[PDB]
């Protein structure tokens, strides 16, 4: 399995948190390969973070989905955007 | 002279985290004003490192070693004095001695057998002074031989009000000796835990002596029983990591990042700058190591009649 | 397979000398891997000759064989070689070649494998 | 300098029946380096048990070792009648190696 | 003397001046290449530090010091890494090394737990058992000596000779030298389009006076495009400051 790797984040000044997506891959694929020497990245402790949302572009970890509406402020794909709130 | 004291007493060690420190100078240049991306062998930012205490105690064992460890002791007695490299103490394979006593640092590498504890501790109940030198037997073929300048030392010993601060790392690459040091007498504080800040580690000794670094001992300075004062050291383990390493227009290094540590450092280091602007960024990729080897080749296993041939009449 | 193979019974004459060998292709001498040599009579108990190292050349032989007897093995052929002179009516039985299964640095403290030996005979 | 004794001399019992042999030397101690053989007539000996611990390729259950002094044990649950031959005992540690005098079992 | 196969000496060359016309003027010289230069501009370059190693070998395994090669010597007696920098010499020494009534002085490894990586340091000789049983004591079954003696007499024949073989190691430009070339200096010249030559750096440029520290282990600095443009004079060691015409 391979794929690739985006990271979503605000400015660095006004935060330094920050959100992960994991390109075109079914959401339950990555939580096996948590494993010592199993991923090239070795910050597999994001993946378990915060709750996961699936989405057509991969799930993003560590951001949550609420159901209102805003303006688009960081574009993450098929009509889902993601920003920093209270 | 050398004792079988025994005796030893060892208690439960403490965790804490290294905040920053553990970086060097990777190569020998001249940069200024710039920002590097090295891979090497580095101990990982806010890693745990083993935490030992000092009051009633005895410990030398080998540190356990991969051309390379860290090693940082907050002291003002000075006692780690010298140092005694190893394998077997057997007078067969030649052993290292590093010795620096008050003014003098003579490197010798020569077969020794040595005695069980090196010890330069103890003598003279609370006086210390610099017996027990004669450590080795017998020094037969002794290779090189090298004088040069001590460190910073301090005159008998104090308790309390650790203003030292020592950090070694010790390697040796290409059989260039290098044990990085650096000697910082800044604690106003109590040992507790590793200060924060940040501090590069030149490399004091880099000489060409040629043998390389697997099971060794560090030397700490009548002949049985002591009541030493406090002291802490503190034991880390590096790891293959690639940092990115920033230059002030002086030529020093200033401030480091570590790219395998969290995904806005990964995105700090992608993109070759300390600060990041909102946005979406691509990073390296995703792949999945395989965690063994398989072989499959055919059953049969007979001669080929090779010799029939080559040696026929 | 693994299994060891000899030459056949022989028969020989007073006042000569013999050459007895164990090439056996079931088996790799490899360089750690040793065998003995045992000898059987008709109806009598068994009775250790000697074993050779592949590797370093080293022998053992008997308290009472160190006048009639040479062992050498040869790893480029893979055969043991035994050199017997002065054989009289005493010395008519059946050899046994025997070797573990012992390649690299894997292997156990018997010998499995078994040479079927041969009979030697001397009027 | 070692003389192996394999005790009992003759055996003679009903096929299936539990059955154990012994063999005895007079130099040091030493169980790791012990061997026991099975040789059928018209055929080569054949290895069961090496060092009293381990058993080797393709040796069934039925012999087990035993003894922790100079003394060596085997033992056979049941006889099936073609285990009727004789057994041999052979050490490794001492000066140059020799066999036992052997055990007949009969039917 | 040289030394076992498994005992080869390193010795020290350094703070002098070496001349390798003599080196390659000895007539036996046969198995002599070098991977990282050229054997003919071995003159002409400073080198860091230098090493040689010493041991004499069979001739059936000369071929096995080359670098990645496999075998048995290559694996329990001496390695050399794969990116190595320097070469190596090889001769026949059957004059002296072997001997009328035999010679059993060298050794060498025949059983080892596992390989040995390049250079890694070890001469114990402790027994080495081959059954899973643990061996103490002395030699017997399935635990052996670890050693062999080489037997070099003069009915052997071609192949199985004593080769006497010495191997030169160095890094390149990239510290402080202390071995170098023969070569004669000259006066400095400061602001002025010349063709300096700098302890083995060939450029073209005016000198000038600079101002940046150089701490005692560095002697070149270097910026963004990675080429050099700051030297110190070995004679005399303030900071010069390198640009072009
Ligand atoms: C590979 C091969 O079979 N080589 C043989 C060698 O074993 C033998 O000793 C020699 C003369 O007997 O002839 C050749
Ligand atoms: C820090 O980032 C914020 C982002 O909104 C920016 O407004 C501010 O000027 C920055 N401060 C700096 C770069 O000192
Ligand atoms: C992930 O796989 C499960 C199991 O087959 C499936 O039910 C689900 O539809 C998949 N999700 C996506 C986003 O493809
Ligand atoms: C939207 O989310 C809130 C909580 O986050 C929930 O109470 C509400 O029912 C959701 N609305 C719909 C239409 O699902
Ligand atoms: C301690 O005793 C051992 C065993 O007698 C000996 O080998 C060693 O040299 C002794 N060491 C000292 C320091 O007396
Ligand atoms: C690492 O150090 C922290 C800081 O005290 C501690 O809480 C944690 O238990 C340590 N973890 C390990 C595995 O030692
Ligand atoms: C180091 O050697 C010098 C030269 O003899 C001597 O003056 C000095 O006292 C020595 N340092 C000691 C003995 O601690
Ligand atoms: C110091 O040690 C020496 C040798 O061990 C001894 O002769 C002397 O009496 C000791 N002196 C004191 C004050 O302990």
């Amino acid at each position: 399995s391979f794929g690739g790797v985006s990271v979503i984040t605000p400015g660095t000044n006004t935060s330094n948190q920050v959100a992960v997506l994991y390109q075109g891959v079914n959401c339950t694929e990555v939580p096996v390969a948590i494993h010592a020497d199993q991923l090239t990245p070795t910050w597999r402790v994001y993946s378990t973070g915060s709750n996961v949302f699936q989405t057509r572009a991969g799930c993003l970890i560590g951001a949550e989905y609420v159901n209102n509406s805003y303006e688009c402020d960081i574009p993450i794909g098929a009509g889902i955007c993601a920003s920093y709130q209270t | 002279q050398c004792v079988n004291l025994t005796t030893r007493t060892q208690l439960p060690p403490a965790y804490t985290n290294s905040f920053t420190r553990g970086v060097y100078y990777p190569d020998k240049v001249f940069r200024s004003s710039v920002l590097h991306s090295t891979q090497d062998l580095f101990l990982p930012f806010f890693s745990n490192v083993t935490w030992f205490h000092v009051i009633k105690r005895f410990d030398n064992p080998v540190l356990p070693f991969n051309d390379g460890v860290y090693f940082a002791s907050i002291e003002k007695s000075n006692i780690i004095r010298g140092w005694i490299f190893g394998t077997t103490l057997d007078s067969k394979t030649q052993s290292l001695l590093i010795v620096n006593n008050a003014t003098n640092v003579v490197i010798k590498v020569c077969e020794f057998q040595f005695c069980n504890d090196p010890f330069l501790d103890h003598k003279n109940n609370k006086s210390w002074m610099e017996s027990e030198f004669r450590v080795y037997s017998s020094a037969n073929n002794c290779t090189f031989e090298y004088v040069s300048q001590p460190f910073l030392m301090d005159l008998e010993g104090k308790q309390g009000n650790f203003k030292n601060l020592r950090e070694f790392v010790f390697k040796n690459i290409d059989g260039y000796f290098k044990i990085y040091s650096k000697h910082t007498p800044i604690l106003v504080r109590e040992p507790e835990d590793l200060p924060q800040g940040f501090s590069a580690l030149e490399p004091l000794v880099d000489l060409p002596i040629g043998i390389n670094i697997t099971r060794f001992q560090t030397l700490l300075a009548s002949s049985s029983g002591w009541t030493a004062g406090a002291a802490a050291y503190y034991v880390g383990y590096l790891q293959p990591r690639t940092f990115l390493l920033k230059y002030n227009e002086n030529g020093t290094i200033t401030d480091a990042v570590d790219c395998a540590l969290d995904p806005l450092s990964e995105t700090k280091c992608t993109l070759k700058s300390f600060t990041v602007e909102k946005g979406i960024y691509q990073t390296s990729n995703f792949r999945v190591q395989p965690t063994e080897s398989i072989v499959r080749f055919p059953n049969i296993t007979n001669l080929c009649p090779f010799d029939e041939v080559f040696n026929a009449t | 397979q693994m299994q060891l193979v000899q030459s056949g019974p022989e028969v020989k004459k007073p006042g000569t000398s013999v050459k007895v060998s164990c090439k056996a292709s079931g088996f790799t001498f490899t360089d750690v891997s040793s065998l003995q040599w045992v000898r059987q009579a008709r109806g009598q108990r068994l009775e250790w000759i000697g074993w050779t190292v592949v590797g370093t050349g080293n022998t053992n032989y008997a308290p009472r064989f160190q006048e009639r007897v040479t062992i050498t093995t040869d790893k480029s052929t893979s055969t043991a070689y035994m050199e017997l002179s002065s054989l009289r009516s005493e010395d008519t039985a059946v050899y046994y070649c025997a070797a573990p299964f012992c390649s690299e640095t894997s292997c156990s403290d018997g010998f499995d494998l078994w040479g079927q030996g041969t009979k030697v005979t001397v009027s | 300098e070692i003389v192996l004794t394999q005790s009992p001399g003759t055996l003679s019992l009903s096929p299936g029946d539990r059955a154990t042999l012994s063999c005895r030397a007079s130099q040091s101690v030493r169980i790791s380096y012990l061997a026991w053989y099975q040789q059928k007539p018209g055929q080569a000996p054949r290895l069961l048990i090496s060092g009293s611990s381990s058993r080797a390729t393709g040796i069934p259950d039925r012999f087990s070792a035993s003894g922790s002094g100079t003394d060596f044990t085997l033992t056979i649950s049941r006889l099936e009648p073609e285990d009727f031959a004789v057994y041999y005992c052979q050490q490794y540690a001492n000066s140059p190696w020799t066999f036992g005098q052997g055990t007949k079992v009969e039917v | 003397r040289f030394a076992s196969v498994y005992a080869w000496n390193r010795k020290r060359i350094s703070n002098c001046v070496a001349d390798y016309s003599v080196l390659y003027n000895l007539a036996p010289f046969f198995t002599f290449k070098c991977y990282g230069v050229s054997p003919t501009k071995l003159n002409d370059l400073c080198f860091t530090n230098v090493y040689a190693d010493s041991f004499v070998i069979r001739g059936d395994e000369v071929r096995q010091i080359a670098p990645g090669q496999t075998g048995n010597i290559a694996d329990y007696n001496y390695k050399l890494p794969d990116d190595f920098t320097g070469c190596v010499i090889a001769w026949n020494s059957n004059k002296l090394d072997s001997k009328v009534s035999g010679n059993y002085n060298y050794l060498y490894r025949l059983f080892r737990k596992s390989n040995l990586k390049p250079f890694e340091r070890d001469i114990s000789t402790e027994i080495y058992q081959a059954g899973n049983k643990p061996c103490n004591g002395v030699a017997g079954f399935n635990c052996y000596f670890p050693l062999r003696s080489y037997s070099f007499r003069p009915t052997y024949g071609v192949g199985h000779q004593p080769y006497r073989v010495v191997v030169l190691s160095f890094e390149l430009l990239h510290a402080p030298a202390t071995v170098c070339g023969p070569k004669k200096s000259t006066n400095l010249v400061k602001n002025k389009c010349v063709n300096f030559n700098f302890n083995g750096l060939k450029g073209t440029g005016v000198l000038t006076e600079s101002n940046k520290k150089f701490l005692p282990f560095q002697q070149f600095g270097r910026d963004i495009a990675d080429t050099t443009d700051a030297v110190r004079d070995p004679q005399t060691l303030e900071i010069l400051d390198i640009t072009p015409c």
